[PDB]
């Protein structure tokens, strides 16, 4: 059933995800652009994800 | 650009997770209170994988585990379990502990688990795979060799030994669980 944690499985069950998320998140954003919370929202999945890249590609 | 993971790494990815999880705005809105929990759902997913390494390496190995085991003198058994308290996943620690006679050993899992397949309670039932000496097996003719409910001959072994330290396995309607040794089990 289930295996440990890969480079691949990290890109492909987090960062991917968390990129699409923040796609949407986008689209939330051009209806109120400087909407606070959906404008923090960005910022935090997209320091997660470099964060998570970061620790994948082992920099 | 390998694909293993140290544990540090895991560690990394863990720590940007919660910490994600704790300082976003997941709490703020409907759209985000959804985003928080697929968050969530994500380092369950990861937790999940890196949960799972040692369970998912002992079945790699166990491959090997059973070549190395023909030519060597040893076999996988299996041993037919009952408790009256099967419900309680902790009842059947304490008997896997005084196994060190009466209970039916299978040569072939295939006959085992068909053998469980008949019983009514089914919550009652179970079974532990254990690594044999092979030397310690006392070969009865078919025309010797006691048979179970169905046609299916079973294993009779020779005195006081088999108070085997490896048991590999015990499985039950629960899950698939593994003696920690630790005399509990658990699995997933």
């Amino acid at each position: 059933d289930v295996t440990d944690a890969t480079l691949g499985s990290v890109y492909s069950e987090i960062i991917s995800p968390v990129k699409d998320c923040i796609l949407t998140v986008a689209k939330a954003v051009s209806f109120n652009p400087g909407g606070k919370d959906n404008t923090d929202a960005v910022e935090v999945l997209t320091e997660l994800n470099t964060k998570v890249e970061r620790a994948a590609l082992n920099q | 650009m390998k694909d293993q993971l140290s544990d540090e790494q895991k560690e990394t990815i863990l720590k940007a997770l919660n910490d994600a999880i704790e300082k976003g705005p997941w709490d703020k809105s409907n759209f985000l209170r959804v985003i928080g929990k697929k968050l969530i759902a994500i380092r369950d997913r990861f937790l999940k994988r890196i949960g799972a390494a040692s369970q998912a390496q002992l079945q790699a190995e166990s491959h090997l585990a059973n070549q190395i085991a023909l030519q060597s003198g040893q076999q996988e058994i299996y041993v037919s379990l009952y408790s009256s308290d099967g419900s309680n996943l902790q009842s059947w620690e304490k008997i896997v502990g005084s196994l060190p006679i009466s209970r039916p050993i299978y040569a072939d899992e295939e006959d085992i688990k068909a053998i469980l397949k008949t019983k009514e309670n089914k919550q009652n039932e179970a079974y532990v795979a254990i690594y044999i000496s092979q030397s310690d097996i006392l070969h009865l003719s078919a025309d010797k060799a006691p048979v179970d409910k169905l046609g299916k001959p079973l294993l009779t072994l020779k005195d006081k030994s088999i108070s085997l330290e490896n048991i590999s396995r015990f499985v039950h309607v629960s899950g698939v669980y593994r003696y920690s040794n630790g005399r509990l089990i658990k699995n997933a």
